């Protein structure tokens, strides 16, 4: 009844690689097309909702997710370690920075304590890395709007619009020819819908699309009036009603 | 073959080898026999020496006034058992003012070797022990085995050449029994059975090694020119 | 039990090596190539982003170049991830010198720490040793202008130029062709960027592939500047000495 | 292949192999039985005589849990007395917090979930024991057998060991034969004929006849080794019937 | 307030002789004015020739002199069944005494 | 924690990891260590495949553990520090407790007794260094030179060298190294370790280190120029 | 790999066995017991010229009425010692008198099976422990990793042994003094030492009950050398 | 080939423990079916006893978590036991943290994220078991929601778990194609059951007695578990239309 | 322990403190140096509480001395009196608090100054031109207020040590048997053997 497991399981091949690392990024190239697009006033961040069953109601599994009011993610991969990973995420927001500052980390950190998390289950004891790929589109009020990509290693990189998973190759050539600097927030989740319908083979609607955008303030989803410091969440979910509106215009 | 490299292993016919290579420990020990009538319980062991210059090795312990064993094998481990039976010899005294009663020193033995062969990184132990001891209810034997087995016995013997012992003990069980109130004829018995289990070498003045408890006699071990009554 | 899957992640090779420090030194070795060069009036840290996309965000990116205090910087070359956790190790040991002692750290001794943890991880604990080399730019009143470099081993050693990461080989002896002891910034930042556009193994060297430094004691009354340079900026730099 | 090398390790069939040798070890031991009666439980076991050294009555088999379960257990006889000690710290812990002593399902399930605990790791190996245990609590009579696996049931009647084949047999016929049920009295009889019956896979040496049982009329509900006159009436009734 | 220590009272005496010694102990044992026991013996033969008596707190005088006849035994074990010698015992009692020192036993030990 | 057991012995005696280690050490730069009659020199291999480098800020191969005992090794450098440091606070620990500073050879009896310990240790690999270590008692003339290695041995010698081609600067020291007559003086002392570190470093001056100590905390490093005018004055005689 | 505490096939621990080939590999040292007193000596083996060899400590003070010597890894002996030295002071400490010297031979042996996965392997060093008691006189023990500890009247440890030990077997009697023992192990360490026996390459040491445990001096050593040519010459 | 004896990465980036522990899922070759109505959720469950040596009763893969959760499970009992304490600890302990009964969803994912840490951690193995949760939930309404040893769970209409899971669901996704609904539109529980049952006698192509299955019924704030004569009512209904 | 003073002059800082070691009724010893050095140019005096005073002082010097040959460099009197306190200021929230008053006079060799830091138990540190600890700076800063300029020379910094002293022994109670005088300058520490 013991955890004998205090050694890496994770470690250098005689080439220099991480094996490990590798293969969990193989897992990710396996999952499900997620992309992400960065406007000059919002970010959108979407994925396929892929139905194991159709008897399975897919609104109860949610692959994106709000970390903050101001911060989303989305992923490609093992969807267990995601929603681990955003329940610590989640956790790392408050213990390590809103309870110290009294406000939500800003995107490139509450990131970086996100790739922390990775980095360690990529070399402590006993443990195998996570088999996701996170894109984390998020507001802060001194970096404004902003796209990371996080991967198994626990390295990220900033993105104006990135791919991850099943057809990212394909993907990323796609919203190269398509993004430029001077995109509004209608204009990326139009390209997003585009982008996304070449890597989806069955159905394409607001039932199997899930889909949300970093944008303005949205004081109508606070839930409270009398406090003008919080004018609400950036962070909001399209609805599969709003995203067939948008399929129409398409 | 591949499933001896540990404790924790079960081999494909449900055999613990490595339970099974303490145990082939003891048959390397040198012998010792223990038998016992109603009133008296004798430990006789024959004890081993590295060559004529060394010191024959000491097989009998003894663990409280009216309780104690021999070793057959890794003599280390006999010394960590029988220290934990001590304990519990002494435990049984302080706390309940009660001598332990030895088919509960038994059961202890069992219990401690036990959890050795079902854990990974320990070993099992590497000796068999032979328990003699007198309590409430009259004379006792018991032979232990580092796999955990624990019996209760009129007779016995382990070590290398047990097996001749072993079997006069089987003839003779319906004599040794009746020699009751008589230390000195017990003792007789256990020299002649041990005896059968020689070859080559004889009982020399230091060499063998008897221990005796019994209705009024505490345990008590004889060794040197008090053993030369019996040669 | 466990023992089965060990690696054994510490121990020698029959001819006296450090398997995983020695695989964690290949892993380096294919990491964007970092160059340091130090001239009497300042140090040059140059070095070389691996992950060319046009869609990267590259004014709010740090995958190279990181700030420890002040004082000193540091030039990452192998896995990010790992770098950063002993960046934030460099960090507090040098916030905590400063509460002790009420001055700011001296360059060789966050360096040794760095390295003596580093060191741990080869020889106890079991783990995998962390696969990043340093490139160490700094500044104290006691030496003044140091470079140093530590590796996954531990070991660190003090430079006038160095290069860590890909293509070492041919950098070094770039580096050792045209560096002089009475050089200066200008022309250390001019060598810089004329090795590693030699040494890259891309078509040509641009602003959004560079991560560009300088420690500089010419600020404003005898202190010293840390000035990480801007997309633009090193734009402007890549024209000035003639490479774009 | 090497799936069978380590403990908690699935096979590609969804087996763990490890458990699968721990009941070769099972059936290697001597056999043992449980028969449910009207009003309690009966145990028996097959006892080995190696030698005629062996002190008779003396190196018992069968152990008594709390004052009300009786467990018996072919295999690894360590192993058992392992389990049972666990177990024994279950019904007393149980006693502390709740008062009453512990129902005999919660008391099965305590020995499982500790037997199971025992696959889920490879710093430990299975248990190598079948235990066959149970009484009388404020529900009635119970008998459950718990094998390497963690895996238990209620029953009827059980049997484990080496003779569980032909103990199995005996065991289904009195269930067919007696649906309204059989008394305590005349389970102690048939335990002593059906480890008779079960000795011929273990014939070549003789045997000794362990018998225990929990009654609500005959014991008061607590566990008892069956004695004297008792004993003898089950032997000679079982020795009547194999001639 | 909960008070560890009591007084059972009491009185003992040694002398030494030149080829002999002797412990002398009342049998008398008491509380505050009860006589709890006319005859509770006080001096023990601890083995080895040796007699001791803790007076003072009989429950502290009890399991001190329990410990050093616990002592005597584990001597024996240890080394060889060799004779605890009398300034031998009394240096073991020492440490059994100053083991406790900062929750004293409560009693004036004679061996 | 990590418990395993990675020094272990082999079926013929010998504990792998333990003798692996002195492979590192012999990889090592050359280190040498020669006892005068009223002091100690120890001479230290640096080798040339790297210039360019900062010999300011560079960690000197010597290293003072008091102001009167110094140690220098062969084999793995970020090993040594672990060891240097260790050795360093028991020389304070023991002048806070016992009122005086270590002897050299008690000092050296620490740092071989860490050595040890990581060779039977689990979880632990053994140091890859041998440690020459040297220096005076507290008042006390005569020299010290002690040697550890990874297996926890530790010995006084008149004269000992460690590290690469150790063999061929043991060699040259048998020879020329007379027990009844010491180096008499620094300079002979010095001379005869220069020397003896041009068997087998096979280059000028900056590939020798050279660092005299003497009684009562008298310790010095030699510069470049100096250690350079002895290595022209062996060559002068050698032409003959 | 395999267990550090893993059983062989025939019923012994591997390690333990292992480390008894690293003591044969060890320098010799041989201990011989009699009525006047009990002799160690060891072949010190000096691995170079420039080794100064007074510095090779492997005969060592326990207690005043206990000696030890050692051979095999002696660098594995040195923690052996210091628990040897505490628990003799320890004990006189607890008990105003001088420890068995069978009850410190036990406490090194129980130090040497705390091995597993306490220490990572056993110790590779054999210890010839010499005393003295009130109880039972003089005495000599060799105490080995396995955790058993043999008395004997003369033993020999390291690469010589066996050889040795069958010169021992002929030479040794119960009416032996301390001299003959002296210059017994003189003899005995001269036939199986690769290197010419002298003062600077071997050392004597013995335990009396009046002076207690003594290092000889190298100038006494060399007069018993030249008094065992002497005698070997005389026929 | 040591990434196929604990939950490590192969290079194809699959964990092969974590498939042959799904392989153990079928080694009792039970089929379950669980249904939701308007007021309640219905799970059904072959029940088979091959031995006449065994107690019947105490022969069940459904398990009463908590008043309003019940919960079936597909694999070997020692697991499925292992799960259910373990289930039963979680709604217990968050009762008492939270102040209110936990909900079914909620449950699952915790039992979930337990799985996703076996599948992580190298010296636990996962369970060999689909755990099916049913309730009805006081905001949600009827839920089924369903766990397994990668960690994945999810939410569902209807499901099947067992080796002719196939044709269980195609049989129920059939019928919920036709009806365009995502229940059984029946008021009392009993016709649930009903439906269940004859379903699955479709699907499979098997008829069941009283005592070839195992029925559990959750309403609101009860969830509760038929007797052998509670089916035959069940059974003799069916049979009369 | 009782009179601690420090007076940082021109180009050194001067450590006056007294000799009398008193355990209750008697005065065990009458010439107790109530010092250490903890480097080349790095003196400090210290008082309080019997044993904490010592073990204190000998601590800090030992790590003082420690950090001296790991980077073979002497620690300015401004980090080593920051050291002190932060050690002081740690160990004022412990189990057991050393109960030790510090002066820490130090010459800078890098900026060419004396320096003189008083530092309490509770790890109250001041830079300062003269300090005192305990009952003596009740009668010395009022002299050294009047009497006291930075530009003074050493001897003129000991001729107002003097009348310090003589004021001490004049209108204190307890007889603390003269004082010992080290002087902290550029060439090191020295004691003053006359006084
Ligand atoms: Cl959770």
């Amino acid at each position: 009844m013991t955890d004998r497991y205090s050694f890496s399981l994770t470690t250098f091949s005689p080439s220099g690689k991480l094996g490990q690392i590798d293969y969990a990024l193989t897992a990710v190239k396996q999952g499900v097309t997620s992309l992400g697009i960065k406007a000059t006033n919002g970010v959108v961040i979407a994925t396929e909702k892929k139905s194991s069953s159709p008897l399975a109601m897919s609104e109860t599994l949610s692959k994106v997710s709000l970390l903050t009011p101001d911060i989303g993610a989305v992923y490609s991969g093992m969807g267990p370690d995601y929603r681990v990973l955003v329940d610590k995420s989640r956790k790392v927001a408050h213990t390590s920075y809103k309870r110290i500052y009294g406000e939500y980390p800003p995107t490139k950190l509450l990131v970086s304590e996100v790739a922390k998390i990775m980095q360690e289950a990529t070399q402590s004891g006993g443990v195998r890395p996570f088999g996701v790929s996170l894109l984390i589109a998020g507001h802060d009020e001194f970096n404004g709007f902003s796209l990371y990509q996080v991967d198994p290693s626990g390295s990220y990189f900033p993105w104006k619009a990135t791919a991850i998973g099943k057809g990212s190759v394909a993907a990323k050539t796609f919203l190269e020819k398509r993004w430029n600097d001077e995109l509004e927030l209608e204009d990326a989740i139009h390209i997003a819908l585009l982008t996304l319908k070449e890597s989806v083979e069955g159905e394409f609607n607001g039932d199997t699309i899930e889909l949300a955008i970093i944008g303005d303030e949205n004081p109508d989803l606070l839930g409270y009036t009398g406090i003008p410091t919080d004018k609400g969440p950036r962070f909001r979910k399209l609805t599969s009603q709003e995203i067939n509106d948008r399929l129409e215009a398409l | 073959n591949n499933y001896d490299g540990d404790t924790v292993t079960f081999s494909p016919t449900g055999r613990l080898f490595q339970v099974e290579y303490a145990l082939e420990a003891i048959k390397q020990g040198s012998v010792t026999v223990g038998l016992r009538s109603n009133t008296h319980a004798v430990l006789v062991a024959l004890k081993r020496n590295a060559d004529e210059l060394s010191s024959y090795q000491k097989k009998i312990i003894k663990c409280d006034e009216h309780m104690g064993l021999s070793l057959a094998g890794l003599a280390p481990d006999a010394r960590v058992l029988s220290n934990y039976l001590r304990q519990q010899c002494n435990y049984s005294s302080l706390v309940f003012n009660r001598k332990l009663a030895v088919e509960r020193a038994g059961h202890l033995l069992c219990d401690k070797a036990q959890k050795n062969t079902q854990s990974y990184g320990g070993r099992p132990y590497g000796v068999g022990l032979l328990i003699i001891g007198y309590d409430k209810s009259g004379a006792h034997l018991l032979e232990f085995q580092p796999s955990g087995n624990v019996t209760e016995l009129y007779g016995t013997a382990i070590g290398a050449r047990s097996q001749g012992a072993k079997t006069y003990l089987e003839r003779t069980l319906d004599t040794f029994i009746k020699i009751d109130g008589n230390p000195d004829e017990l003792i007789k018995a256990g020299v002649e059975a041990i005896s059968q289990s020689l070859r080559d070498e004889s009982l020399t003045v230091d060499n063998l090694s008897i221990a005796i408890v019994g209705k009024d006699t505490p345990f008590t071990i004889y060794d040197g020119e008090a053993v030369a009554k019996y040669i | 039990g466990s023992r089965r899957y060990d690696s054994r992640t510490t121990i020698f090779s029959p001819e006296g090596r450090l398997y995983q420090v020695e695989y964690a030194l290949e892993s380096i070795s294919h990491a964007g190539t970092a160059i340091g060069i130090m001239a009497s009036d300042g140090i040059v840290l140059a070095a070389e982003r691996k992950v060319t996309s046009t869609l990267l965000e590259q004014d709010t990116s740090t995958e190279k170049l990181y700030k420890l205090n002040d004082k000193i910087a540091v030039a990452v070359a192998g896995l990010t991830a790992d770098a950063e956790i002993l960046i934030n190790t460099a960090r507090i040991h040098a916030q905590n010198y400063l509460k002790t002692y009420n001055e700011d750290i001296p360059v060789e001794i966050l360096v040794r720490r760095l390295s003596d943890i580093k060191q741990g991880y080869t020889q106890h604990g079991g783990l995998r040793p962390f696969g990043v080399s340093f490139i160490y730019a700094g500044y104290d009143d006691r030496y003044g202008y140091q470079l140093y470099t530590s590796n996954p081993s531990g070991n660190y050693t003090g430079w006038k130029a160095i290069s860590v990461g890909a293509n070492t080989s041919a950098a070094q002896t770039l580096l050792q062709m045209d560096y002089k002891d009475d050089m200066k910034v200008d022309d250390a930042i001019e060598l810089a960027l004329k090795t590693l556009s030699k040494t890259t193994d891309s078509s040509a060297l641009t602003y959004d592939r560079l991560e560009f430094a300088t420690i500089r004691k010419g600020a404003n009354d005898g202190e010293v500047y840390q000035k990480i340079f801007k997309p633009q900026e090193i734009k402007d730099i890549l024209v000035k000495t003639g490479i774009t | 292949t090497g799936y069978d090398l380590s403990n908690s390790v699935f096979s590609p069939d969804g087996r763990n192999f490890q458990v699968e040798y721990a009941v070769k070890a099972v059936e290697n031991g001597t056999t043992s039985i449980g028969i449910k009666c009207n009003d309690g439980v009966v145990f028996a076991v097959e006892k080995l005589i190696t030698s005629k050294l062996l002190v008779p009555q003396k190196n018992v088999k069968i152990q008594v849990v709390d004052r009300h379960i009786g467990c018996v257990y072919s295999g690894l006889i360590p192993d058992g007395r392992h389990l049972v000690n666990r177990g024994r710290e279950e019904a007393a812990s149980f006693k502390k917090l709740y008062k009453t002593p512990i129902p005999i399902p919660a008391f099965a399930d305590r020995l499982g979930q500790y037997v199971q605990a025992h696959t889920l790791y490879n710093s430990v190996r299975p248990f190598g024991v079948s235990t066959i245990f149970g009484g009388v609590d404020k529900n009635g009579a119970h008998l459950y057998m718990l094998e390497p696996s963690g895996s238990y049931w209620g029953y009827k009647g059980a049997a484990t060991g080496k003779g569980r084949q032909s103990a199995k047999a005996e065991l289904e016929k009195l269930v067919d034969h007696h649906p309204e049920g059989l008394s305590a009295r005349e389970a102690v009889k048939q335990a002593a004929k059906i480890i008779y019956l079960a000795h011929e896979d273990n014939k070549e040496k003789d045997f000794e006849l362990e018998i225990s049982w929990c009654s609500l009329s005959e014991t008061n509900g607590l566990h008892k080794f069956v004695k004297g006159d008792l004993l003898q009436e089950a032997i000679d009734f079982a020795q009547k019937e194999i001639n | 307030q909960f008070n560890p220590y009591g007084d059972n009272g009491g009185t003992i005496l040694g002398i030494a002789g030149e080829d002999f010694a002797v412990l002398a102990g009342d049998t008398r044992n008491i509380t505050d004015y009860s006589i709890n026991s006319r005859y509770e013996p006080k001096v023990f033969d601890c083995g080895d020739n040796i007699v001791m008596s803790a007076n003072g707190f009989a429950a502290d005088g009890d399991a001190l002199v329990k410990r050093f006849k616990n002592s005597v035994k584990w001597y024996h074990f240890d080394h060889n069944d060799k004779k605890l010698s009398i300034n031998s015992a009394a240096r073991n009692i020492q440490h059994l005494l100053y083991g406790k020192r900062f929750f004293p036993y409560y009693v004036h030990t004679i061996i | 924690g990590y418990d395993r057991a990675l020094s272990i012995f082999s079926p013929d005696g010998h504990i792998f990891q333990v003798e692996y280690a002195l492979e590192a050490v012999k990889r090592g730069t050359c280190a040498v260590g020669v006892k005068g009659k009223n002091c100690v020199v120890l001479g230290c291999e640096r080798r040339s495949t790297l210039k360019l480098q900062d010999t300011r800020i560079t960690p000197s191969k010597v290293s003072k553990i008091d102001s009167h005992v110094v140690l220098s090794f062969s084999g793995l450098n970020a090993d040594s520090r672990i060891l240097i440091e260790k050795a360093r606070v028991e020389a304070q620990s023991h002048r806070l407790t016992l009122e005086d500073p270590v002897t050299v050879e008690y000092l050296t009896r620490y740092v071989a007794g860490v050595q040890q310990r990581y060779t039977q240790s689990g979880g632990v690999r053994p140091f890859g260094v041998s440690t020459l270590i040297a220096g005076f008692d507290p008042r006390d003339d005569e020299p010290k030179l002690y040697q550890t290695e990874p297996s926890g041995i530790y010995s006084s010698w008149s004269a000992q060298t460690i590290g690469r081609n150790s063999k061929t600067v043991r060699e040259f020291l048998e020879k020329n190294y007379d027990r009844k007559e010491p180096p008499a003086t620094v300079e002979e002392c010095v001379k005869l370790t220069v020397r003896s570190l041009l068997e087998v470093v096979q280059t000028g001056a900056k590939n020798i280190e050279i660092t005299v100590v003497k009684p009562d905390s008298d310790i010095v490093a030699l510069s470049s120029e100096e250690i350079n005018q002895y290595v022209t004055q062996i060559e002068q005689e050698k032409q003959e | 790999d395999r267990g550090v505490s893993t059983f062989s096939p025939e019923g012994r621990l591997f390690q333990v066995e292992y480390s008894l080939e690293a003591i044969k590999l060890g320098s010799t040292a041989i201990g011989i017991a009699t009525k006047e007193g009990v002799v160690l000596g060891v072949e010190k083996r000096a691995t170079s010229p420039l080794l100064e060899s007074d510095s090779i400590e492997k005969i060592v003070e326990i207690d005043r009425h206990i000696g030890c010597a050692m051979s095999g890894l002696t660098a594995d002996a040195r923690s052996m010692i210091e628990h040897a030295r505490t628990a003799a002071v320890t004990h006189n400490l607890y008990y105003d008198e001088d420890i068995n010297v069978e009850s410190l031979t036990q406490s090194v042996c129980d130090l040497a099976l705390r091995f597993g996965e306490l220490m990572s392997r056993p110790f590779g060093v054999a210890l010839l422990i010499a005393g003295h008691d009130a109880d039972d006189g003089y005495q000599l023990f060799h105490a080995e990793p396995s955790g058993t500890f043999y008395r004997y009247n003369a033993k020999a440890i390291g690469s010589g042994s066996e050889g040795a030990q069958a010169e021992l077997l002929n030479e040794w009697h119960s009416s032996l003094t301390l001299k003959e023992a002296e210059l017994l192990v003189l003899k005995i360490l001269k036939q199986v030492m690769e290197e010419k026996l002298d003062e600077n390459n071997a050392q004597l040491s013995c335990i009396t009950k009046q002076d207690g445990f003594k290092i000889y001096d190298n100038e006494k050593t060399a007069e018993l050398i030249k008094e065992l040519k002497e005698k070997e010459a005389a026929e | 080939g040591y990434d196929r004896h604990i939950t490590i990465f192969s290079p194809e980036g699959r964990l092969y423990q974590v498939e042959y522990a799904f392989k153990a899922t079928n080694q009792t070759n039970i089929n379950s079916l669980a249904v939701r109505g308007k007021d309640c959720t219905v799970v059904i469950s072959q029940k088979k006893v091959p031995d006449k040596l065994l107690d019947p009763t105490t022969v069940s893969y459904i398990f009463c978590i908590s008043r309003t959760i019940g919960m079936v499970v597909n694999g070997p009992i020692p697991d499925a036991r292992n799960a259910a304490l373990r289930a039963k600890a979680e709604a217990a302990e968050f009762r008492y943290k939270y102040g209110y009964d936990m909900p079914c969803d909620v449950l699952a994912k915790r039992m979930a994220n337990l799985s996703q840490i076996y599948t992580q951690r190298a010296y636990m193995r996962p369970l060999g078991v689909i755990l099916t949760f049913v309730s009805v939930d006081e905001e949600l309404g009827p839920s089924i929601y369903k766990t397994d040893p990668a960690g994945y769970y999810v939410g569902y209409k209807a499901t099947a778990t067992g080796p002719k899971q196939q044709e269980i669901t195609t049989n129920l996704e059939n019928h919920f194609k036709k009806s365009k609904i995502d229940h059984i539109n029946e008021e009392s529980w009993e016709k649930v059951v009903e439906f269940a049952i004859t379903h699955m006698i479709d699907a499979l192509g098997t008829e069941f007695s009283k005592n070839d299955l195992e029925v559990g019924v959750a309403t609101k704030d009860k969830f509760f578990t038929l007797s052998a004569e509670n089916i035959e009512e069940r059974l003799v209904a069916i049979a009369e239309q | 322990m009782d009179i601690i003073l420090g007076i940082r002059v021109q180009d050194s800082v001067i450590l006056a403190s007294s000799k009398a070691v008193t355990r209750g009724i008697s005065v065990l010893k009458d010439s107790d140096d109530k010092t250490r050095q903890l480097s080349p140019h790095t003196l400090m005096s210290f008082a309080g509480e019997a044993g904490d005073t010592v073990q204190f002082a000998e601590y800090i010097q030992a790590n003082i001395q420690l950090y001296s040959i790991r980077e073979d460099y002497e620690l300015s009197p401004q980090a080593v009196s920051s050291f002190v306190r932060q050690e002081l200021a740690k160990s004022i929230r412990s189990r057991r608090p050393y109960q030790v008053n510090v002066l820490i006079g130090g010459y800078d060799k890098k900026k060419n100054k004396p320096e003189l830091y008083q530092i309490d138990y509770l790890g109250t540190k001041v830079e300062l031109p003269y300090g005192a600890h305990g009952y003596s700076g009740f009668y010395t800063f009022s002299l050294l207020d009047h009497h006291y300029r930075p530009d003074m020379t050493t001897e003129e910094g000991l001729d107002l040590l003097k009348l310090c002293v003589q004021e001490l022994e004049k209108r204190m109670p307890m007889d603390f048997k003269g004082v010992i005088v080290k002087i902290v300058d550029k060439d090191g520490i020295r004691q003053v053997d006359d006084f």
